[PDB]
RNA sequence: UGGCUCUGCCAACGCUACGGCUUGGCGGGCUGGUGGUCAUACACGGUUCGGCAAAACGUCGAUUACUGAAAAUGGAAAGGCGGGGCCGACUU
RNA sequence: AUGCCCAUCA
């Protein structure tokens, strides 16, 4: 059969997207729980959350290190967004537990991104 | 359908089964090149696999050495979802290997229990020399064939495991099953012929509590003569001791009373492997691995060999 | 050929997925708008790729196809109400795989 | 530039009425079509200023995507929004701005 | 300098934003896009002034040119009338004033 | 300098409540203001993963645009306007971030 | 998902090409289980004790009889042999 | 096959 081969296969992008999918699968539900008002914050958070996958994916195919740093900037921004919906969203958006859960999930993707940045940097 | 089972490739390739096979094959392999390259177009991949099996054009991708590609471990999981429960149901209850709700513990517990009741005064412990590398793969397919009866499952079984050799490529899902089935033949020379009723077999190791150490020695002679003439496996170690040696069964030393466990060259090996990895010496590790795979083919190091293959990717078999 | 071929094959993706992507409820609205921008905006990615004869543009066409396959995965997840049934993911993956084949041949033809 | 935009004004003046026929159902495709249609003016303009051909090829990609939008709105959009006639007349107007874009491409890549 | 242009462009915004909020919902995409061109050209100016690449001073000009397009487009957009020709004339005067300042600034940099 | 973000996060904490206050009436201004406010964090983040002065000037441009937004939201009419107090008492906050940005620009410029 | 290129009514930040639009209210409309991670306690594990072994399960009979040229992806059974099963007791 | 931890569901 030999699975449908996409081109430009970077194990790291595949692994990192797969692990980032767990971030999305966690944070997306609580991004969608943010009320009516705080809709713009949500839409911007969702475009940061769901849009980091594209950052990783384009980094994997177009092998250029700038795109890997753009993926880090998007995650670093996702880490900011955690802080934001945690407190600044005045009607509670994320429970402190949820920030702790997601921060680790984001950090696993962080490690993989770091290793990937490093293996490319050499 | 009572013996029969003459339409399994219809159920092996039911879509809802290949999705189970897919989710089973990906259990924790979710960071292997294989999953991640398959996951991309997973359901289009399973549609070209379903329709490769549903035709009789499945051909096993090479055994990397004995790991397999994700497509294959999925085909093996899709076999061993229909084919395993029609073998693991003929496996006598006292077979404790690779069958759900039996295992390491329910075996050691059966032994201890059957040691407390019956108040055994002796025991025969035996072990098959190099079990998987000596399974007939031919009188195996006279047991995979008094049960499958479907001329297409049979040809998929024969792709996933050729009928021509003496080496079950050890450690598959199709090979755990067929080794239990295979060693189930000696269970049906213990329980059926020979009529001994206080035993346990975990893959290649076989405890046989008695009361007459001379009867055990008979049982063993009969077991060796059988497994030499009908299956083609020799007995590495055996002994007929009282239950004062404490049956060295499955990592424990099982008296009727207490149940001391045991120590671990495991640790020496794990450390040796881990060191070899973080020494750049992953080529003398294959020599060491081959060595320790001999010291442990008498033992029951399937789970451990999977485990060490999962820590990295280096195929132990 | 090539760019013409890719996109008449990709039009089938769109023709299958656009109905799916217009069914995604307003609740999943950001995901939808981004999925639709990924789906219908991949045509521009192909168009730019066959207007440069440069492989980095056909690799960012592959990235877009990969992102589209992410969207399938993701929209099959979104436990909230829902959207793409797994069959639709399977069918779309087949279609995207055909586009994948053509992209691969095109990447190779350029190589 | 100035003449490309004035000739693209005609595309917009033909197509914008067409994009406002697209019903409530396809309101999310419309916004994307309108951003492609009305947003190609910026692509032309930014190339008119900074004459780097990079900006000029993005204008070509946008015209090509606008041609895709015609095909999509004529058929793939289920109540085939643009009638085949409307696609024909729009493609004539887009072809006129296509000609000017091509001549402009050629005038820039003289050497 | 960025401060002068922005204060003069603030007058464009202060004239056009009320007008661009009156654009009917029928032409709602065009409106939101016009508003994002109108407020949003401030960022183009600001980026041009807080840095210097002259490409940023051209992107500011492109935005002013796009804003001029939006005027001519909204003038005679359809039956739900938007910016009346008078409003386009008045706005074009204000945009022309910021156009002149942008031109002088482009020149002083060049 | 990551006290930048953690000082800016009090700008956000002050401005986001009054940016979500801006009525629908001023919805495009709001969306653009929110994308300027909450999206400045990305500008800082990119600057701190590179320490290129270009990205540092882009952060300054964003602060300058945020200052514009304050003055714009002031005179936005109706009982729906950023009160003059808030303009001044956020300009103070943004000025504190401005000071640190300036020192950071200087630290980099005189290496 | 603070939506709507969505209407009716009714007001005004307003704007009008003077019809309206916008914008605000105001109505209706459309809108324990499962997964996933990770690598002699000298007293009993419900690893208890009896009864049963009819049934179902396992196995053999058996890919046999039988049917149909032919088992051809039809197909037993009496029976034997198990306990894996059953029924209580007591505990879990 | 084992537990630990975790996630969700009830």
């Amino acid at each position: 059969m030999e699975p449908i081969e996409e081109a430009t296969k970077c194990y790291d992008q595949m692994l990192i997207v797969e692990r980032y999918e767990r971030v999305i699968s966690y944070l997306y539900p609580i991004a969608q729980s943010i009320p009516r008002k705080h809709g713009v914050a949500r839409e911007m958070f969702l475009k940061c959350l769901l849009g980091q996958v594209e950052l990783f994916i384009v980094a994997g195919k177009s092998n250029q290190v700038s795109k890997l740093y753009a993926a880090d900037a998007g995650l670093a921004m996702l880490r900011f967004w955690l802080r934001f919906l945690a407190g600044i969203q005045k009607p509670h958006a994320m429970t402190p537990h949820q920030v702790e859960t997601a921060q680790v999930l984001i950090a696993e993707v962080g490690r993989i991104l770091g290793s990937w940045i490093a293996r490319v940097n050499r | 359908m009572g013996k029969r089972h003459r339409n399994l490739i219809d159920q092996i390739t039911t879509w809802e089964n290949l999705l189970d096979a897919y989710r089973k094959t990906s259990h924790g392999k979710r960071r292997t090149w294989g999953y991640l390259e398959f996951k991309e177009y997973d359901l289009a991949n399973l549609l070209a696999l379903q329709a490769e099996l549903k035709a009789g054009n499945y051909e096993r991708g090479p055994y990397r050495e004995s790991a397999l590609e994700f497509k294959d471990r999925l085909v093996q999981h899709a076999l061993c979802n229909i084919v395993a429960p029609i073998f693991e149901a003929g496996l006598l209850p006292y077979t404790y290997a690779c069958r759900p709700d039996k295992g390491t513990h329910a075996g050691v517990c059966h032994v201890q229990a059957e040691l407390r009741r019956t108040r055994a005064t002796h025991f025969l412990k035996s072990d098959f020399s190099k079990f998987f590398p000596s399974i007939d793969r031919a009188a195996l397919y006279a047991m995979i064939d008094k049960k499958i009866h479907c001329a297409a499952t049979r040809r998929l079984l024969r792709v996933v495991l050729p009928d021509e050799g003496v080496g079950i490529p050890i450690g598959s899902l199709t090979s755990q099953l067929f080794a239990n089935v295979y060693g189930g033949a000696v269970d049906r020379l213990l329980h059926d012929e020979l009529k001994q009723r206080h035993w346990a077999r975990y893959m290649d190791d076989i405890v046989v509590l008695g009361d007459d150490p001379e009867e055990l020695r008979a049982v063993f002679y009969r077991l060796r003569d059988f497994a030499s003439e009908r299956l083609g496996l020799k007995i590495s170690h055996w002994q007929v001791a009282p239950v004062s040696r404490g049956i060295n069964f499955l990592g424990y030393r099982i008296w009727p009373t207490h149940k001391l466990l045991r120590k671990s060259s495991v640790k020496r090996a794990k450390r040796k492997v881990a060191n070899f990895i973080k020494h750049g010496e992953d080529e003398s590790l294959q020599r060491f691995l081959a060595s320790w795979s001999g010291h442990a083919q008498w033992a029951d190091t399937h789970n451990l060999f999977t485990w060490m293959e999962e820590q990295y990717g280096i195929a132990c078999h």
